[PDB]
RNA sequence: UAGAUGUUUAAUGUUAAUUAAUUUAUUAUUUUAAUAUUUAAUAUUUGUUUAUACAAAAGUAACUUUUUUUGAAUAUAAAGAAUUAUUAUUAUAAAUAUUAUUUUAAAAAUAUAAAAAUAUUGUUAAUAAAAUUAUCAAGUUUCAAAAGCGUUUAUUAAAUGCGUCGGUCUAAGUAUUAUAUUUAAGAUUAUUCUUGUAUAUAGAUUUUUAUUUUAAUUUUAUUAGUAGCAUAGUAAUUUAUUAACUGAUUAUUAAAGCGUUCCAUAGAAAAUUUUAAAAUUAUAACAAUCUAAAUAAAUAAUAAAUUAAAAUAAAAAUUUUAAAAAAAAAAAAUUAAAAUAGGGCAAGUCCUACUCUCCUUUACAAAGAGAACGUUUAUAUGUAAUUGUAUGUUUGAUUGGGGCAAUACUAUAUCUAUUUAUAUAGAAAAAGAACUAUAUUUAUUGAAAUAAUAAAAGGUUCGAGCAGGUUAACAAGCAUUAAUACUAAAUGUGUUUCAUCGUCUACUUAUUGCUAAAUUAU
RNA sequence: AAUCAAAGUUAUUAUUAAAUAAUAUUGAUUUUGGAUGAAUUUAAUUUUUAAUUAUAUUUUUGAAUUUUAAUUUUAUUAUUUUGAUUUAAUAUUUUUAAAAUAUUAUAUAUUUUAGAUUUAAAUUUGUUGUUUUAUAUUUAGUUUAAUGUUUAUAAAUUGAUAAUUAAUUUGUUUUAUUUUAAAGUUUUUAUGAACUGUGAUUUAUAGUUUAUUAUUUUUAGUUUAAUGUUUAAAUAUUUAACUAGUGAUGGCACAGUUGUUCUAUAUGUACCUAUAAAAAAUAGUAAAAUUAUUUUAAUUAAAUUAAUAAAUAAUUAUUAAACUAAUUUUAUAUUAAUAUUAUGAAAAAUUUAAAAAUUAAUUUUUUUUUCUAAUUUUU
């Protein structure tokens, strides 16, 4: 009667809650292996290894075949690019810090430290990163 | 050809054929359009 | 005139190409006539 | 030039929505007649 | 017409002696002594008196 | 207001002559796409280390 | 689905890019754009057609008056196939007919052909039997039968209130009949 | 097809008594009873109820809302213009106690009758307990068709 | 679902194409065989050249006579084509429906009997022709339509 | 005045605890959707006069009472193009109905042409198949090129079709037969030679040419040959014409026709000759029907106008602006008189094709089942396969890291050379190491016009460029922008150019454009 | 002659919409079969009308993801009996429909004439108002959380084991969002052989040339031309041509990666890109838009690279910073942290290049409170 007066009387599809994503999606693994983020608070380098360290060695300079061995920082122009996908976790909240590259030990439990998980004995206190579970010697599938 | 006089139509018009009836018999039965399960062949005539 | 769209399989293997072979979604509420038979 | 825009094509698109009677006639056991047993 | 016309364009229409003489002119008339009806000159009724002697 | 990038914080109803890249940073970052369009992404340049990380 | 690899995967040998059947997931059926009109015969012209398709309810409404349906068990099928079944017994002994006479043809003007109206399902030889055994009319050599679409009109409200249909049957009596009207 | 909207509900507006239960909860107002209009027109006009049409909750309150009647007549008799009290609503009329003569709320009760056990639903005021019975209607004196009636003694022959 | 036939892959698949084959469905075309129809021949094609018997012949339950007013879903496509189209007989005259007001097969008087050539109808069953046989009370105990008052 | 050095809303507005003057200030210059204007004093409309068949689809806006038969039942007037419109719905039958919808006092165009001397193609790309006629409505002839008479969405050497011929087929159809093709009938002939597909083949590939397919680059013999024949061209000669970019003839090395060639050839399309009514140039020449007004009232288009003219300079552009300085109706010069075609570029998608890319693939081969036949594998990968690539930059080449050229560098101009090819799987297991990618390095072949397209801008024909005419001045492949092809017809114009003073030629061939050349003289 | 600025109110009528609510449900809109049934049949181990509390793992390296929550326990598919409740929305029709100021030889509304003029938005890649959109009125018309108060505690590291004298915050756990309009497409199944193909279908209602049953042809519906050009027509009027069908407008028959094709990539219901249906495909990579006046700190840049521009510098921006000799008792925008779909600079000064401009160059690159005052003059 008002929105369309005939489009809203005959009925089409009704939309519902839209499922979310893996909310540690942007710590993708081409950094969880390439880099590692070191540093005290408010200065986090993402130190990365040498560029030429596997391809062509014979004949390259003697004292530059080793500049490939140091944990150099990546220049901040890329620090801010990669760490941009991590900030988006709660934007406009000027006091939440960015997601970290690796999962710090206290936040993993922060998921199961929630008033709703207190009743899941399994998966609490670390069960994934726990050692593999041990079962009855008769356990079988 | 640039002139379609369109008067050679209109002569001896076809039956009405009311195709909604066969469209209905499909639903008023479990079967869909008889998908190429038959699809057909011209049946013989008595003559 | 009609069409099965599946294409008549060999008389020996009567069914090739179930619609699931193509990752098809045929919920009764999505396209209507969906739900398959091999089920 | 179609044909038959008239009322019979205005009912036959409205009365045929009427749902015919349904009776689950289950399959006839032709070859195995049960009552001759 | 590649433009719409403001009234001052539609109003110039009403100044030439073509609009005026076609619409806005009163006709000269008088009372037909026989019919007592208004009448123009040179025109008469379908009636014996009006037709023999032109009123 | 519209915090258009490279031009302060614009008012609503303001001029969109200079929001050529605000209409393009509102869609969001490309999803599932390399952030670095050219220049051999700094991640790909560095060598895989310690097969798990 | 929209962006990323799942965008390009269509080039990478993937014909069917599925639609998001997790979003509309409120499962209540839409209705097709060639939307069907309800089964009620909207038309009220003279070409109004009888719907042949049998409806389920019309049987159920038949039972509940034939025999108390949900409560009283059915009469055995032998009795139902018999002229002693009540609606065949309420008919063979208590007919229900409306043979109304039109007076505009039998008024002060003498007539040999008085016209009736009989329900659509009274054949000729029954109209004979009727006038013979109920109105003592014994001289009917020929009956002449039409079928007329019942009168239609719009009531002051506006719904087309079409009366039931009937069957003009111009009977032809031998010795003419008449009616007097003193003013 | 259906009508134009305000003429769609004009069909509701003109005949609002066609919806079921438009007739009020068990009837309280009958012909002749003490009544006066409190709302609408002429507050404080005590009258007797001449006639009641029920299906629409309407009453002819005498000496109140007397609407000049345009009586239509044939060539036989000359028409007249006499006013009649127009069918007036009841939602704006109450009862005045036939004894107390003050605006009373009249509502039903079930009373065990004396010498008879009908327990007939009897109207009673909520203040005075004025046991007002339901008036009994009248069988018409001059009713009956002379030539087409089977006599009771002739029609009840068992 | 073309192959709903008796599965015989190395042998010959009997009937395969014939009238009576399997793997063609049930409510299919190609069922001219099944020309056997309960309705009498003469009422789907006239008893003579003028298409006499043609029409839709409703019948009384008790009457053993069979009429072609079916309402099965397989038979309504032709029962409308009688009411709206009508029949154009090959003799030149239009049959059962020839003008404006389409007949009402369910308000026809019941089929009373098959047509004959010599007369019109062998009235095969008269138990369908109602003969209103209520006795006229002219003897005693007069009964007006409605009763008297107290 | 008024904070301050210019872009993140002001709200107890009835105390969202309201109750007789809240005076609500908050309203999106476009989008659709609904109205209203402009065009519109209008375009259409306009009812004055009468040559009979009957079916079925189709409708059912549908009134009813009317006398259907001797059949029970059943039902008898009306469409489709959006409409009461172009409109005999041709299933039948019939042949003398005094059946009945068309405004009006003018000349322009225009639809149109009655009438009428000469002239006969000088018009034009090209006259001639071009309505009817009681003045009875018809051009003749020659040559060259050209088959069948059927059949086609831009209508024909399109594709059919008979014969011959090639191949296939004796457990579904008659091997002088039917499948599967290539050609084309008729008449002459039907040449030289093979590198690949196919066949045959022997574990397969690789090899391998009786016939067939495709090929022959100097096949090129017969044969016609400037021809629908890649340029060269108007081929050179001859005619023909006053004038021969026509056309025909001779021959004849034709850029690379060629044996399915060539001849024969009829109504077709040309070229002559010739005659001739269409109002063909000359040439202009209203008889006819197509008012105004009165009435009904639509359409494209519409930012505005009081400027619009006009002249001059401009600056990016065609000019339009800016500026200066002036000073009713026909026609189509401008505004957008147009639609929509015509470009080319960008990203996107489409569609077709084959030695090199790749699946779902039904074929070929192996194996397994005492192999009773269906399946499963393995190895294979087919354009039968419908996936994706086929670039980018400067215009066709280049892709690297240096250096010299004012410690500028478009690629400018030159050169050099272990100046190095990052990662990921494999390869090297201690510190040491190999491979390859437009050498920043993301993807898995290369090609098409498909009538290519959709969403955008931007040019071929220009306020400026480029390469092939007597060497040099000139046709004219890139910086604008609905200007939307050259020429002709008609119709103008401002210039400028020796002594008055000056600028009207008409033709032939080709419609390319501009010359050749014929008319004395051009 | 010429202008002249110009009317805000209908009047009169009453129980829908939308979400929500966790009780019913064999397919809503006449009376099957009406011979006696054979004709009223939808079923099978797959994200299904079944809809699932984590950030760690592991993974074609790059769109792939977390396991009972209490075992029938309540997250569960829902209305009459408060106009059924609630909160948001609000009308739709009937008939209303209005009005008296500026010259007299012409630039544009102010009364006192003269002065006065981009209409805007975009586009300007300063080929710098670059040829785009707008008739008007009203309605509808686009989603990144500007905030951290007492229970209460976080903070790193190796490749790996491990090591952690290594030094240090914050947080009763903060998540969700991400523009708007717009394709051709693309895939998933339903409809269509009344138009038109082709299959099949009619065995003699006019004229005529020739010896001939073959064959010239009367030929009023159709290869041309005029008119028409939103037209009487989304193909008609007039007309040229053609016309000989015992082999064909036509029984029913073939349907969409496909039918049919005397083959034109033609048609299969008035654009074959079939219709119909279901999606949020992509469109920032020069499309069109993106709604709120009176403000209160400035600027440009020009390099590494690009199977040629979502990425980097440099600039700009948001937020925040600390006073290192140089001077006057002058004068100084330096930074950090994040946000960032960009490759080309008027007039000069010169420098490449047939340039006939492009290229290098490097300084420009305008937002007027009101009355007033003034030193740069189409001599
Ligand atoms: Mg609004
Ligand atoms: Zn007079």
């Amino acid at each position: 009667p008002k929105a369309g007066c005939e489009e809203i009387t005959r009925q089409g599809r009704r939309v519902v809650l839209k499922p979310q994503e893996y909310f540690a999606q942007h710590r993708m693994q081409v950094w969880q292996m390439r880099f590692k983020e070191m540093g005290p608070p408010f200065s986090r380098v993402w130190v990365a290894l040498g560029g030429k360290m596997r391809r062509r060695r014979i004949g390259r300079q003697i004292d530059v075949k080793d500049m490939r061995y140091y944990w150099r920082p990546i220049e901040p122009q890329y620090q801010r690019l990669y760490m941009s996908r991590l900030r988006i976790k709660d934007h406009s909240n000027k006091r939440v810090q960015p997601m970290r590259l690796r999962a710090t030990n206290n936040d993993i439990g922060q998921a199961s430290s929630l008033k709703e998980w207190e009743r899941s004995s399994d998966r609490k206190y670390g069960a994934a990163l726990a050692p593999p579970k041990k079962r009855d010697f008769e356990f079988r599938v | 050809k640039s002139q379609h006089k369109n008067v050679l139509r209109k002569g001896r018009p076809h039956m009405q054929k009311y195709k909604e009836l066969n469209r209905w018999q499909r639903e008023a039965q479990g079967i869909t359009k008889w998908e190429q399960g038959h699809s057909h062949r011209p049946q013989p005539y008595v003559e | 005139a009609a069409t099965p769209g599946v294409g008549i399989a060999p008389e020996t293997t009567p069914v090739k190409y179930v619609p699931e072979m193509l990752n098809i979604q045929n919920a009764k509420w999505w396209n209507g006539r969906g739900k398959p038979v091999y089920r | 030039f179609k044909q038959g825009q008239g009322m019979f094509s205005h009912q036959l698109k409205r009365i045929l929505n009427k749902k015919s009677l349904h009776k689950y006639n289950w399959d006839p056991l032709h070859m195995y007649d049960p009552r001759k047993l | 017409p590649k433009r719409k016309k403001n009234p001052m364009q539609l109003r110039r229409k009403t100044y030439g002696l073509h609009f005026k003489e076609r619409y806005l002119k009163l006709e000269e008339w008088y009372f037909c002594p026989l019919c007592a009806e208004p009448k123009k000159q040179g025109e008469w009724c379908r009636r014996e008196d009006c037709r023999q002697i032109k009123p | 207001g519209h915090n258009v990038i490279k031009m302060g914080w614009m008012k609503i109803g303001g001029s969109w002559k200079y929001s050529r890249s605000y209409n393009d940073a509102r869609r969001g970052f490309a999803k599932g796409q390399w952030q670095e369009r050219k220049m051999t992404p700094r991640f790909m340049l560095a060598p895989r280390v310690s097969a798990g990380g | 689905v929209n962006q990323g690899i799942n965008l390009w995967r269509s080039r990478m040998g993937r014909l069917h890019k599925g639609w998001t059947t997790w979003e509309y997931n409120r499962d209540v059926i839409p209705d097709p754009r060639p939307f069907p009109e309800p089964a009620v015969n909207n038309y009220f012209g003279r070409s109004r057609i009888w719907n042949p398709i049998a409806g389920k309810i019309g049987l159920v409404n038949r039972k509940a008056e034939e025999w108390g349906w949900p409560h009283q068990r059915p009469p055995p099928t032998g009795l139902r196939r018999s002229p002693e079944y009540f609606p065949f017994f309420f008919s063979r002994y208590f007919p229900d007919v409306e043979v109304r006479l039109v007076l505009d043809s039998v008024l002060n003007n003498e007539t040999t052909r008085p016209i009736f109206h009989i329900p659509q399902d009274m054949s000729k030889q029954e109209l004979v039997n009727y006038l013979k055994n109920i109105y003592n009319i014994d001289n009917v050599v020929r009956i002449r039968v039409r079928n007329m679409r019942g009168r239609r009109f719009k009531n002051e409200v506006g719904e087309i209130k079409s009366l039931p249909d009937y069957k003009v049957a111009v009977v032809e009596l031998d010795s003419p009949v008449s009616i007097v009207f003193k003013q | 097809r259906d009508l134009e909207s305000h003429q769609k509900i004009q069909i509701a507006g003109r005949y609002p008594y066609f919806s079921p239960d438009y007739e009020i909860k068990p009837w309280i107002w009958y012909p002749g009873d003490t009544v006066e209009v409190v709302s609408g027109e002429g507050a404080g006009q005590r009258g007797a109820i001449i006639a009641v049409v029920k299906y629409k909750n309407e009453i002819l309150v005498q000496n109140v809302n007397v609407q000049d009647v345009v009586i239509p007549a044939s060539e036989t008799r000359p028409e007249q213009v006499v006013q009649r009290e127009h069918p007036i609503s009841v939602l704006r009329v109450r009862h005045v106690d036939p004894s107390t003569n003050q605006l009373c709320h009249l509502e039903i009760v079930k009373v065990r009758n004396k010498e008879t056990g009908e327990l007939e639903e009897r109207r009673i005021s909520l203040e005075s307990g004025a046991l007002l019975p339901i008036p009994a209607p009248e069988e018409t004196v001059e009713a009956g068709d002379p030539l087409k009636d089977t006599a009771i003694q002739d029609a009840d022959e068992e | 679902v073309f192959h709903n036939a008796p599965s015989v892959y190395p042998f010959t698949k009997p009937f395969h194409d014939t009238p009576y084959d399997q793997d063609r469905g049930r409510f299919d075309k190609t069922k001219n065989i099944l020309r056997e129809n309960k309705w009498p021949a003469w009422m789907d094609h006239g008893a003579d050249g003028t298409g006499f018997g043609i029409g839709l012949n409703r019948t009384h339950p008790l009457s053993k006579l069979r009429g072609n007013l079916r309402r099965n879903p397989s038979e309504i496509p032709r029962v409308l084509n009688m009411m709206i189209q009508g029949v154009w007989h090959k003799s030149g005259n239009k049959l059962y429906f020839r003008g404006g007001k389409p007949p009402n097969p369910s308000t026809h008087p019941y089929l009373t009997g098959e047509p004959c050539p010599v007369y019109g109808w062998k009235v095969t069953d008269p138990g369908v022709i109602r003969e209103f046989n209520l006795p006229q009370p002219e003897d005693k105990t007069r009964y007006k339509p409605y009763v008297a008052l107290q």
